[PDB]
Protein backbone atom coordinates (compact mmCIF):
# COMPACT_ATOMS: atom_id res chain seq x y z
CA UNK A 1 0.00 0.00 0.00
CA UNK A 2 1.30 3.47 -0.94
CA UNK A 3 1.80 6.16 1.69
CA UNK A 4 -1.07 8.18 0.20
CA UNK A 5 -4.63 6.85 -0.21
CA UNK A 6 -7.80 9.01 -0.19
CA UNK A 7 -10.07 8.49 2.82
CA UNK A 8 -13.00 7.30 0.67
CA UNK A 9 -10.80 4.61 -0.91
CA UNK A 10 -9.62 3.48 2.56
CA UNK A 11 -13.30 2.96 3.41
CA UNK A 12 -13.92 0.99 0.20
CA UNK A 13 -10.90 -1.20 0.93
CA UNK A 14 -12.26 -2.11 4.36
CA UNK A 15 -15.19 -3.70 2.61
CA UNK A 16 -13.05 -6.07 0.51
CA UNK A 17 -13.38 -9.83 0.90
CA UNK A 18 -10.69 -12.09 2.35
CA UNK A 19 -9.15 -13.64 -0.78
CA UNK A 20 -7.60 -16.73 0.86
CA UNK A 21 -10.93 -17.59 2.51
CA UNK A 22 -12.97 -17.19 -0.70
CA UNK A 23 -10.57 -19.50 -2.49
CA UNK A 24 -10.85 -22.38 -0.01
CA UNK A 25 -14.56 -22.37 0.28
CA UNK A 26 -14.96 -22.58 -3.51
CA UNK A 27 -12.46 -25.32 -3.97
CA UNK A 28 -14.43 -27.51 -1.52
CA UNK A 29 -17.89 -27.15 -2.99
CA UNK A 30 -16.49 -28.02 -6.34
CA UNK A 31 -14.84 -31.22 -5.32
CA UNK A 32 -17.75 -32.66 -3.53
CA UNK A 33 -20.02 -31.96 -6.45
CA UNK A 34 -17.99 -34.11 -8.85
CA UNK A 35 -17.71 -37.04 -6.43
CA UNK A 36 -20.36 -39.78 -6.33
CA UNK A 37 -21.44 -39.51 -9.95
CA UNK A 38 -21.70 -42.44 -12.37
CA UNK A 39 -19.98 -42.22 -15.78
CA UNK A 40 -23.00 -40.69 -17.50
CA UNK A 41 -23.87 -38.28 -14.68
CA UNK A 42 -20.30 -37.05 -14.10
CA UNK A 43 -19.87 -33.31 -14.69
CA UNK A 44 -18.06 -32.03 -17.75
CA UNK A 45 -15.28 -29.45 -17.41
CA UNK A 46 -17.85 -26.88 -18.53
CA UNK A 47 -20.26 -27.91 -15.77
CA UNK A 48 -17.52 -27.59 -13.16
CA UNK A 49 -16.38 -24.21 -14.47
CA UNK A 50 -20.00 -23.04 -14.42
CA UNK A 51 -20.40 -23.98 -10.75
CA UNK A 52 -17.12 -22.18 -10.11
CA UNK A 53 -18.39 -18.98 -11.75
CA UNK A 54 -21.68 -19.36 -9.85
CA UNK A 55 -19.88 -19.56 -6.48
CA UNK A 56 -17.72 -16.53 -7.40
CA UNK A 57 -20.94 -14.60 -8.13
CA UNK A 58 -22.31 -15.62 -4.70
CA UNK A 59 -19.12 -14.15 -3.22
CA UNK A 60 -19.59 -10.94 -5.25
CA UNK A 61 -23.17 -10.54 -3.97
CA UNK A 62 -21.95 -11.20 -0.42
CA UNK A 63 -19.35 -8.42 -0.97
CA UNK A 64 -21.97 -6.00 -2.30
CA UNK A 65 -24.67 -6.57 0.33
CA UNK A 66 -22.34 -5.62 3.21
CA UNK A 67 -20.59 -2.77 1.36
CA UNK A 68 -20.58 0.91 2.27
CA UNK A 69 -23.29 2.86 0.38
CA UNK A 70 -24.82 -0.23 -1.21
CA UNK A 71 -26.09 -1.41 2.17
CA UNK A 72 -28.03 1.88 2.48
CA UNK A 73 -30.25 1.05 -0.50
CA UNK A 74 -33.53 -0.88 -0.17
CA UNK A 75 -33.57 -4.48 -1.40
CA UNK A 76 -35.54 -3.59 -4.54
CA UNK A 77 -32.90 -0.99 -5.55
CA UNK A 78 -30.10 -3.43 -4.74
CA UNK A 79 -31.75 -6.03 -6.99
CA UNK A 80 -31.90 -3.55 -9.87
CA UNK A 81 -28.24 -2.50 -9.56
CA UNK A 82 -26.96 -6.07 -9.38
CA UNK A 83 -29.13 -7.27 -12.26
CA UNK A 84 -27.60 -4.46 -14.31
CA UNK A 85 -23.95 -5.26 -13.62
CA UNK A 86 -23.55 -8.90 -12.51
CA UNK A 87 -21.58 -10.15 -15.55
CA UNK A 88 -19.39 -7.00 -15.60
CA UNK A 89 -18.41 -7.59 -11.97
CA UNK A 90 -17.58 -11.25 -12.71
CA UNK A 91 -15.46 -10.15 -15.66
CA UNK A 92 -13.77 -7.38 -13.63
CA UNK A 93 -13.06 -9.89 -10.84
CA UNK A 94 -11.49 -12.32 -13.31
CA UNK A 95 -9.37 -9.65 -14.98
CA UNK A 96 -8.03 -8.24 -11.70
CA UNK A 97 -7.21 -11.79 -10.57
CA UNK A 98 -5.01 -12.15 -13.69
CA UNK A 99 -3.23 -8.86 -12.90
CA UNK A 100 -2.44 -9.84 -9.28
CA UNK A 101 -1.88 -13.58 -9.44
CA UNK A 102 -1.60 -14.47 -13.12
CA UNK A 103 1.41 -14.90 -15.39
CA UNK A 104 1.92 -14.64 -19.16
CA UNK A 105 0.36 -17.53 -21.04
CA UNK A 106 -1.78 -18.87 -18.18
CA UNK A 107 -5.18 -18.20 -16.62
CA UNK A 108 -5.39 -18.18 -12.82
CA UNK A 109 -8.75 -19.32 -11.38
CA UNK A 110 -10.55 -18.33 -8.16
CA UNK A 111 -9.70 -21.78 -6.76
CA UNK A 112 -5.96 -21.16 -7.23
CA UNK A 113 -6.00 -23.58 -10.16
CA UNK A 114 -4.56 -22.66 -13.57
CA UNK A 115 -4.95 -23.44 -17.28
CA UNK A 116 -2.79 -22.27 -20.19
CA UNK A 117 -4.27 -19.98 -22.83
CA UNK A 118 -2.85 -22.41 -25.40
CA UNK A 119 -5.22 -25.12 -24.16
CA UNK A 120 -8.21 -22.89 -24.92
CA UNK A 121 -6.76 -21.90 -28.30
CA UNK A 122 -6.72 -25.54 -29.46
CA UNK A 123 -9.76 -27.05 -27.83
CA UNK A 124 -12.44 -24.38 -27.53
CA UNK A 125 -14.92 -22.96 -30.01
CA UNK A 126 -14.97 -19.51 -31.60
CA UNK A 127 -17.12 -17.75 -29.00
CA UNK A 128 -14.90 -18.71 -26.06
CA UNK A 129 -11.72 -18.06 -28.03
CA UNK A 130 -12.85 -14.55 -28.99
CA UNK A 131 -13.88 -13.95 -25.38
CA UNK A 132 -10.55 -15.11 -24.05
CA UNK A 133 -8.57 -13.22 -26.69
CA UNK A 134 -10.23 -9.96 -25.62
CA UNK A 135 -9.83 -10.68 -21.89
CA UNK A 136 -6.13 -11.54 -22.36
CA UNK A 137 -5.52 -8.22 -24.12
CA UNK A 138 -7.42 -6.27 -21.45
CA UNK A 139 -5.26 -7.91 -18.75
CA UNK A 140 -2.15 -7.05 -20.79
CA UNK A 141 -3.23 -3.39 -21.01
CA UNK A 142 -3.90 -3.30 -17.27
CA UNK A 143 -0.53 -4.83 -16.42
CA UNK A 144 1.05 -2.10 -18.58
CA UNK A 145 -0.82 0.62 -16.69
CA UNK A 146 0.23 -0.93 -13.34
CA UNK A 147 -3.42 -1.38 -12.32
CA UNK A 148 -3.55 -1.72 -8.51
CA UNK A 149 -5.90 -2.73 -5.69
CA UNK A 150 -6.96 0.87 -4.92
CA UNK A 151 -7.95 1.40 -8.56
CA UNK A 152 -9.59 -2.01 -8.69
CA UNK A 153 -11.96 -1.24 -5.81
CA UNK A 154 -12.83 2.12 -7.39
CA UNK A 155 -13.73 0.39 -10.69
CA UNK A 156 -15.88 -2.13 -8.80
CA UNK A 157 -17.94 0.69 -7.31
CA UNK A 158 -18.17 2.54 -10.65
CA UNK A 159 -19.46 -0.62 -12.32
CA UNK A 160 -21.91 -1.33 -9.47
CA UNK A 161 -23.26 2.21 -9.09
CA UNK A 162 -24.10 2.65 -12.76
CA UNK A 163 -25.95 5.75 -13.98
CA UNK A 164 -27.62 3.62 -16.69
CA UNK A 165 -30.06 2.03 -14.24
CA UNK A 166 -33.68 3.19 -14.30
CA UNK A 167 -36.49 2.85 -11.73
CA UNK A 168 -34.36 3.35 -8.62
CA UNK A 169 -36.08 4.99 -5.67
CA UNK A 170 -32.79 6.40 -4.38
CA UNK A 171 -31.19 7.38 -7.71
CA UNK A 172 -29.62 10.31 -5.86
CA UNK A 173 -27.35 8.18 -3.66
CA UNK A 174 -26.18 6.38 -6.80
CA UNK A 175 -25.22 9.64 -8.55
CA UNK A 176 -23.44 10.71 -5.37
CA UNK A 177 -21.39 7.53 -5.22
CA UNK A 178 -20.44 7.76 -8.89
CA UNK A 179 -19.30 11.37 -8.44
CA UNK A 180 -17.30 10.74 -5.25
CA UNK A 181 -15.58 7.59 -6.50
CA UNK A 182 -14.64 9.17 -9.81
CA UNK A 183 -13.12 12.10 -7.95
CA UNK A 184 -11.18 9.86 -5.53
CA UNK A 185 -9.82 7.66 -8.32
CA UNK A 186 -8.60 10.70 -10.24
CA UNK A 187 -6.90 12.06 -7.09
CA UNK A 188 -5.39 8.64 -6.41
CA UNK A 189 -3.97 8.06 -9.89
CA UNK A 190 -2.58 11.58 -10.27
CA UNK A 191 -0.88 11.32 -6.87
CA UNK A 192 0.56 7.81 -7.12
CA UNK A 193 1.25 7.47 -10.86
CA UNK A 194 2.27 11.02 -11.81
CA UNK A 195 4.41 9.85 -14.76
CA UNK A 196 1.22 8.48 -16.34
CA UNK A 197 -0.54 11.78 -17.00
CA UNK A 198 -3.50 10.00 -18.60
CA UNK A 199 -3.95 6.99 -16.29
CA UNK A 200 -7.39 8.05 -15.01
CA UNK A 201 -8.73 8.45 -18.55
CA UNK A 202 -7.12 5.16 -19.59
CA UNK A 203 -8.72 3.28 -16.71
CA UNK A 204 -12.15 4.68 -17.58
CA UNK A 205 -11.58 3.55 -21.21
CA UNK A 206 -11.42 -0.01 -20.01
CA UNK A 207 -15.04 0.02 -18.75
CA UNK A 208 -16.62 -0.24 -22.23
CA UNK A 209 -14.25 -3.13 -23.00
CA UNK A 210 -15.38 -4.86 -19.77
CA UNK A 211 -18.99 -4.36 -20.85
CA UNK A 212 -18.34 -5.80 -24.32
CA UNK A 213 -16.65 -8.89 -22.88
CA UNK A 214 -19.42 -9.53 -20.32
CA UNK A 215 -22.02 -9.39 -23.10
CA UNK A 216 -20.31 -12.00 -25.17
CA UNK A 217 -19.90 -14.10 -22.00
CA UNK A 218 -23.65 -13.82 -21.46
CA UNK A 219 -24.24 -14.98 -25.04
CA UNK A 220 -21.88 -17.92 -24.52
CA UNK A 221 -23.62 -18.96 -21.27
CA UNK A 222 -27.06 -18.60 -22.89
CA UNK A 223 -26.29 -21.00 -25.73
CA UNK A 224 -24.70 -23.53 -23.39
CA UNK A 225 -27.70 -23.35 -21.11
CA UNK A 226 -30.22 -23.88 -23.93
CA UNK A 227 -28.08 -26.72 -25.26
CA UNK A 228 -28.64 -28.50 -21.94
CA UNK A 229 -25.05 -28.04 -20.77
CA UNK A 230 -25.99 -26.34 -17.47
CA UNK A 231 -26.42 -28.94 -14.63
CA UNK A 232 -29.01 -27.33 -12.41
CA UNK A 233 -30.65 -23.93 -11.60
CA UNK A 234 -28.15 -21.47 -10.18
CA UNK A 235 -27.60 -17.78 -9.57
CA UNK A 236 -25.74 -17.39 -12.90
CA UNK A 237 -28.76 -18.66 -14.86
CA UNK A 238 -31.20 -16.59 -12.81
CA UNK A 239 -29.27 -13.41 -13.59
CA UNK A 240 -28.98 -14.38 -17.27
CA UNK A 241 -32.75 -14.65 -17.76
CA UNK A 242 -33.72 -11.66 -15.62
CA UNK A 243 -34.91 -8.15 -16.52
CA UNK B 1 -43.52 -13.05 -8.05
CA UNK B 2 -40.41 -15.26 -8.28
CA UNK B 3 -40.10 -16.79 -4.83
CA UNK B 4 -37.41 -19.02 -6.20
CA UNK B 5 -35.06 -16.00 -6.49
CA UNK B 6 -31.61 -16.73 -5.14
CA UNK B 7 -30.58 -13.08 -5.48
CA UNK B 8 -33.55 -11.93 -3.43
CA UNK B 9 -32.77 -14.57 -0.79
CA UNK B 10 -29.15 -13.38 -0.51
CA UNK B 11 -30.15 -9.71 -0.24
CA UNK B 12 -33.02 -10.18 2.26
CA UNK B 13 -30.58 -12.08 4.49
CA UNK B 14 -28.63 -8.86 5.07
CA UNK B 15 -31.46 -6.43 5.80
C1 LIG C 1 -17.44 -15.59 -15.58
C2 LIG C 1 -16.21 -15.19 -14.80
C3 LIG C 1 -14.96 -15.28 -15.66
C4 LIG C 1 -14.21 -16.54 -15.27
C5 LIG C 1 -13.71 -17.31 -16.55
C6 LIG C 1 -12.59 -18.31 -16.14
C7 LIG C 1 -12.85 -19.75 -16.57
C8 LIG C 1 -12.09 -20.11 -17.89
C9 LIG C 1 -11.05 -21.24 -17.78
C10 LIG C 1 -11.56 -22.61 -18.22
C11 LIG C 1 -10.78 -23.31 -19.36
C12 LIG C 1 -10.69 -24.83 -19.07
C13 LIG C 1 -11.07 -25.79 -20.21
C14 LIG C 1 -10.21 -25.64 -21.54
C15 LIG C 1 -10.50 -26.83 -22.48
C16 LIG C 1 -11.52 -26.39 -23.51
O1 LIG C 1 -11.19 -25.37 -24.11
O2 LIG C 1 -12.07 -27.42 -24.28
C17 LIG C 1 -13.42 -27.84 -24.15
C18 LIG C 1 -14.19 -26.64 -24.61
C19 LIG C 1 -15.48 -26.86 -25.41
O3 LIG C 1 -15.44 -25.65 -26.20
P1 LIG C 1 -16.62 -24.62 -26.10
O4 LIG C 1 -17.16 -24.45 -24.72
O5 LIG C 1 -16.31 -23.37 -26.86
O6 LIG C 1 -17.80 -25.41 -26.99
C20 LIG C 1 -17.70 -25.46 -28.42
C21 LIG C 1 -18.50 -24.30 -28.96
O7 LIG C 1 -19.76 -24.25 -28.28
C22 LIG C 1 -18.69 -24.37 -30.46
O8 LIG C 1 -19.60 -23.34 -30.80
P2 LIG C 1 -18.99 -21.94 -31.33
O9 LIG C 1 -17.74 -22.18 -32.18
O10 LIG C 1 -20.05 -21.23 -32.13
O11 LIG C 1 -18.65 -21.13 -30.10
C23 LIG C 1 -19.25 -25.75 -30.92
O12 LIG C 1 -19.23 -25.82 -32.35
P3 LIG C 1 -20.58 -26.07 -33.16
O13 LIG C 1 -21.62 -25.01 -32.94
O14 LIG C 1 -20.03 -26.05 -34.55
O15 LIG C 1 -21.16 -27.43 -32.81
C24 LIG C 1 -18.43 -26.92 -30.37
O16 LIG C 1 -19.21 -28.11 -30.68
P4 LIG C 1 -18.39 -29.36 -31.24
O17 LIG C 1 -17.38 -29.87 -30.26
O18 LIG C 1 -19.45 -30.41 -31.49
O19 LIG C 1 -17.75 -28.92 -32.56
C25 LIG C 1 -18.35 -26.84 -28.89
O20 LIG C 1 -17.52 -27.83 -28.44
O21 LIG C 1 -14.50 -25.89 -23.40
C26 LIG C 1 -15.41 -26.42 -22.45
O22 LIG C 1 -15.13 -27.41 -21.80
C27 LIG C 1 -16.05 -25.30 -21.65
C28 LIG C 1 -14.93 -24.27 -21.48
C29 LIG C 1 -14.73 -24.15 -19.99
C30 LIG C 1 -15.70 -23.08 -19.47
C31 LIG C 1 -15.05 -21.75 -19.69
C32 LIG C 1 -15.70 -20.65 -18.82
C33 LIG C 1 -16.94 -21.20 -18.12
C34 LIG C 1 -17.32 -20.20 -17.01
C35 LIG C 1 -18.80 -20.34 -16.75
C36 LIG C 1 -19.54 -19.99 -18.04
C37 LIG C 1 -19.32 -18.52 -18.40
C38 LIG C 1 -20.31 -17.62 -17.71
C39 LIG C 1 -19.99 -16.13 -17.95
C40 LIG C 1 -20.69 -15.14 -17.00
C41 LIG C 1 -20.22 -13.71 -17.27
Amino acid sequence: SPASIPHLILELLKCEPDEPQVQAKIMAYLQQEQANRSKHEKLSTFGLMCKMADQTLFSIVEWARSSIFFRELKVDDQMKLLQNCWSELLILDHIYRQVVHGKEGSIFLVTGQQVDYSIIASQAGATLNNLMSHAQELVAKLRSLQFDQREFVCLKFLVLFSLDVKNLENFQLVEGVQEQVNAALLDYTMCNYPQQTEKFGQLLLRLPEIRAISMQAEEYLYYKHLNGDVPYNNLLIEMLHAK
Amino acid sequence: PRQGSILYSLLTSSK
